[PDB]
């Protein structure tokens, strides 16, 4: 690989999502351990034309989670006691 | 000299006069934002001591400093890949433009990928890539330049063929002079203004995109 | 691995404390890492040198720990400022910002407390079951161009309707939902259809 | 001048008074053998992260 | 002597790692800003002033750059402005008329209603105006006819 030499992984021609990052577009996964060039996404071709539109006829109410850290553990270190006791 | 902030502009304010625009300019501006750095890893033992065994034996008296330095650099290195992932990998569908580039007079050749180039980059992206020039190792980025270009190509194809619909759900196709009219309604201008003056707006957009390429090529 | 962001912060803080505690076991070139052993074994002229080596090593370790603690504090402060912005704009109001309050068209949000963190449940509207229609920018009627006030002209193949942009609800093209600007000679792609008068 | 490296043939033409070679970062990357006046490149050994 | 070299090189390495961490924090902030611009300027139209270029933002296009992103912000800039005499409301039949979506303008002799961001004069009718109250309350109300379709 461009990242280096990878020993113990079977290189495959299929593209999957990245499970374990190797680098330079190479990722590894377990299915034995395989190494592959990661796919970016499923390929979708939008049917563009100059006089056609796509209108939704239905909807999905989707609830998603977003986790954000706010604070840490408040730690205090007695410098004199830590260095000298 | 003493610097001057700007030219004075006394606005002609009165209690019963208004200024209404009679025309418009489609202006394209550049914003350059850094995303990631070079991922560097340092072998602490080799940097301090090289191959000297006595130096490493004396270095063991200082404890786990080397482990902390390596772990901090590893955190920075994975943070760069996370930064690139957050910026460019915002779509899970790789969109493509149609083979016929009929967008109602709007030209995107300077921003769409060039099939003639082996790197599959846009002329603007090609110009941007041309204009940027002991225990130490440089880790390669997880996303190569080709895949980042592919992500930008997918984003461009989505925003050209589908409007803002692909960012909120499935990509719903819409003609580009209708997408532009929707954007005109977003800034409070009626659709008729866009439709009646569609050729002039397309010409202004193409001229502005060309000026962007010329300005990037002409400014160090 | 859903709650990995909070656990990462907890693990980093615990690991920094463990490293700082572990650094006391290192002698930093002195005869011993224990101060009591040096004070009980040596006269003050050489015990001063050994204690000085321990002091400079421990002081360097503590300064390093405080430096990464301040950097992590800056990162956590930035994350908390972002969380406060999300609480103000997604929970206390409806945000027009794309992808700031979830994937899709944002409707509302719910805050949930988490250990050292916040979890936002973003309720969003996702369009689904899209259908193709033939569209036109304007309708030509009586030598006048008609444009939708709030919707879009669609055609199912034979008949023309006007619908809202984000949901298919076909309605008869009338004067109530269209406005007239100019004739039919300027707009590119205008089609001929009747406009009903109530 | 001591060190560890791979000594390969060099295409750098030294001037006759010069003995060692340095890069931008002041590391010895070229050298002249004292017995036979030939120029050798010193490539660092292939260190890597496992 | 080796101990002196070790402590000097260790101090140099700690200095390098500390400044790399500070620069990493700066680059992370810039990348978070770039991701916000990618979400809000490219994947949608933003009403935030000067977030996606100077002017009224229409759309944006992303371009890859070495270690970076370049946003081409396509914006609408008003131009060729013209003076008009304006009024808050039109007095007709003892009623005050206010514009539904635009603004009342006058070219000197005649009164029209136009959209705020572009000059498109239209006849003041009951379709583009709404009635609230009489003419005695609004300061600066002027007398003009209101056409009925
Ligand atoms: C709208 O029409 C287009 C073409 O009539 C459809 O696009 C085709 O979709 C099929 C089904 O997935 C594909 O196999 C074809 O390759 C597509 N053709 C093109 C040119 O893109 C599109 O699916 C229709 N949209 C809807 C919502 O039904
Ligand atoms: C819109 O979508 C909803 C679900 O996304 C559809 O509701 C389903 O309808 C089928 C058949 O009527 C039922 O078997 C399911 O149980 C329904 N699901 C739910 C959650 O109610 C609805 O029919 C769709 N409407 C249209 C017009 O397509
Ligand atoms: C609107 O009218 C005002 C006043 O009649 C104009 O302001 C004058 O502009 C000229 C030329 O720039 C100056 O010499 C005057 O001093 C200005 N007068 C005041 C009171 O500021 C203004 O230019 C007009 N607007 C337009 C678009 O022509
Ligand atoms: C609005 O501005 C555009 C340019 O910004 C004008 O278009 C120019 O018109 C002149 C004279 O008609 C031509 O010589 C130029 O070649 C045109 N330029 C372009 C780019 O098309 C337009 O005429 C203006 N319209 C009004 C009503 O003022
Ligand atoms: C879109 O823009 C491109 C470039 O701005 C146009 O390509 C130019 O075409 C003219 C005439 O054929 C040539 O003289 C130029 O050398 C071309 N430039 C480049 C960079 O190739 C193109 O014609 C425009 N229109 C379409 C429909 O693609
Ligand atoms: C497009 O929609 C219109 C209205 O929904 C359809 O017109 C109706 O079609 C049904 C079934 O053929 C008839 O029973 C009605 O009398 C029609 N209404 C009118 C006012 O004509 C039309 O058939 C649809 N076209 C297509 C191709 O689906
Ligand atoms: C839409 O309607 C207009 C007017 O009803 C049509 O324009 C006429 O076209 C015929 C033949 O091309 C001419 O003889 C007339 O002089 C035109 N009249 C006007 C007022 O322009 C137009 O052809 C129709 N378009 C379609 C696609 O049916
Ligand atoms: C203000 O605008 C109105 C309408 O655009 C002008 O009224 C027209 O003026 C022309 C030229 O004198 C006449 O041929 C038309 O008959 C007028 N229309 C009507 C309905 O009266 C008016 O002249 C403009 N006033 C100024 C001072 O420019
Ligand atoms: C606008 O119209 C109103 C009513 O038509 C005017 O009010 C009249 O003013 C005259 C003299 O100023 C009085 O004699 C009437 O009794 C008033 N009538 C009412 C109903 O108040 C008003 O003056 C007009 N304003 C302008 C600027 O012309
Ligand atoms: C769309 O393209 C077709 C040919 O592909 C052309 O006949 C038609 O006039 C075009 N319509 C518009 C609105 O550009
Ligand atoms: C506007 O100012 C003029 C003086 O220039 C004054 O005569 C007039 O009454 C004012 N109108 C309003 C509505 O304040």
């Amino acid at each position: 690989t461009r990242a280096g030499c990878l020993i113990g992984a079977e290189h495959v021609n299929n593209s999957y999502e990245c499970d374990i990052p190797i680098g330079a577009g190479i990722c590894a996964s377990y299915q034995s351990i395989i190494a592959y060039t990661m796919s970016l996404g499923a390929e979708n071709s939008v049917a563009y034309s100059n006089n056609s539109i796509a209108i939704p006829t239905n909807f999905t109410i989707s609830v998603t989670t977003e986790i954000l850290p706010v604070s840490m553990t408040k730690t205090s270190v007695d410098c004199t006691m830590y260095i000298c006791g | 000299y003493t610097m001057s902030l700007g030219a004075e502009n006394s606005v002609a304010y009165s209690n019963n006069s208004i200024a209404i625009p009679t025309n418009f300019t489609i202006s394209v501006t550049t914003e350059i934002l850094p995303v990631s750095m070079t991922k560097t890893s340092v072998d602490c033992t080799m940097y301090i001591c090289g191959d000297s065994t006595e130096c490493s034996n004396l270095l063991l008296q200082y404890g786990s400093f080397c482990t902390q330095l390596n772990r901090a650099l590893t955190g920075i290195a994975v943070e760069q890949d996370k930064n690139t992932q957050e910026v460019f990998a915002q779509v899970k569908q790789i969109y493509k433009t149609p083979p016929i580039k009929d967008f109602g007079g709007f030209n995107f050749s300077q921003i769409l990928p060039d099939p003639s180039k082996p790197s599959k980059r846009s002329p603007i992206e090609d110009l941007l890539f041309n204009k940027v020039t002991n225990g130490l190792t440089v880790l390669p980025p997880l996303l190569t330049d080709e895949m980042i270009a592919q992500y930008t190509s997918a984003l461009l194809a989505g925003t050209i063929t589908s409007g803002w619909t692909f960012g909120a759900g499935p990509a719903l196709q819409i003609p580009f002079p209708m997408q532009m009219a929707y954007r005109f309604n977003g800034i409070g201008v009626t659709q008729n203004v866009l439709y009646e003056n569609q050729k002039l707006i397309a010409n202004q957009f193409n001229s502005a995109i060309g000026k962007i390429q010329d300005s990037l090529s002409s400014t160090p | 691995s859903a709650l990995g962001k909070l656990q990462d912060v907890v693990n980093q803080n615990a690991q920094a404390l463990n490293t700082l505690v572990k650094q006391l076991s290192s002698n930093f070139g002195a005869i011993s890492s224990v101060l009591n052993d040096i004070l009980s074994r040596l006269d003050p002229p050489e015990a001063e040198v050994q204690i000085d080596r321990l002091i400079t090593g421990r002081l360097q370790s503590l300064q390093t720990y405080v430096t990464q603690q301040l950097i992590r504090a800056a990162e956590i402060r930035a994350s908390a400022n972002l969380a406060a912005t999300k609480m103000s704009e997604c929970v206390l109001g409806q945000s027009k910002r794309v992808d700031f309050c979830g994937k899709g068209y944002h409707l509302m949000s719910f805050p949930q407390s988490a250990p050292h963190g916040v979890v936002f449940l973003h309720v969003t509207y996702v369009p689904a079951q899209e259908k193709n229609f033939t569209t036109a920018p304007a309708i030509c009627h009586d030598g006048k161009a008609h444009f939708p006030r709030e919707g879009v002209f669609v055609s199912n193949g034979t008949h023309w309707f006007v619908t809202q942009r984000n949901f298919y609800e076909p309605q008869i093209i009338t004067t109530d939902n269209t406005f007239v600007s100019g004739n039919c000679d300027v707009v590119i792609g205008i089609v001929n259809n009747t406009v009903y008068d109530p | 001048l001591t060190g560890t490296g791979v000594l390969t043939e060099s295409n750098k033409k030294f001037l006759p008074f010069q003995q060692f070679g340095r890069d931008i970062a002041d590391t010895t990357d070229a050298v002249r053998d004292p017995q036979t006046l030939e120029i050798l490149d010193i490539t660092p050994c292939s260190f890597g992260g496992v």
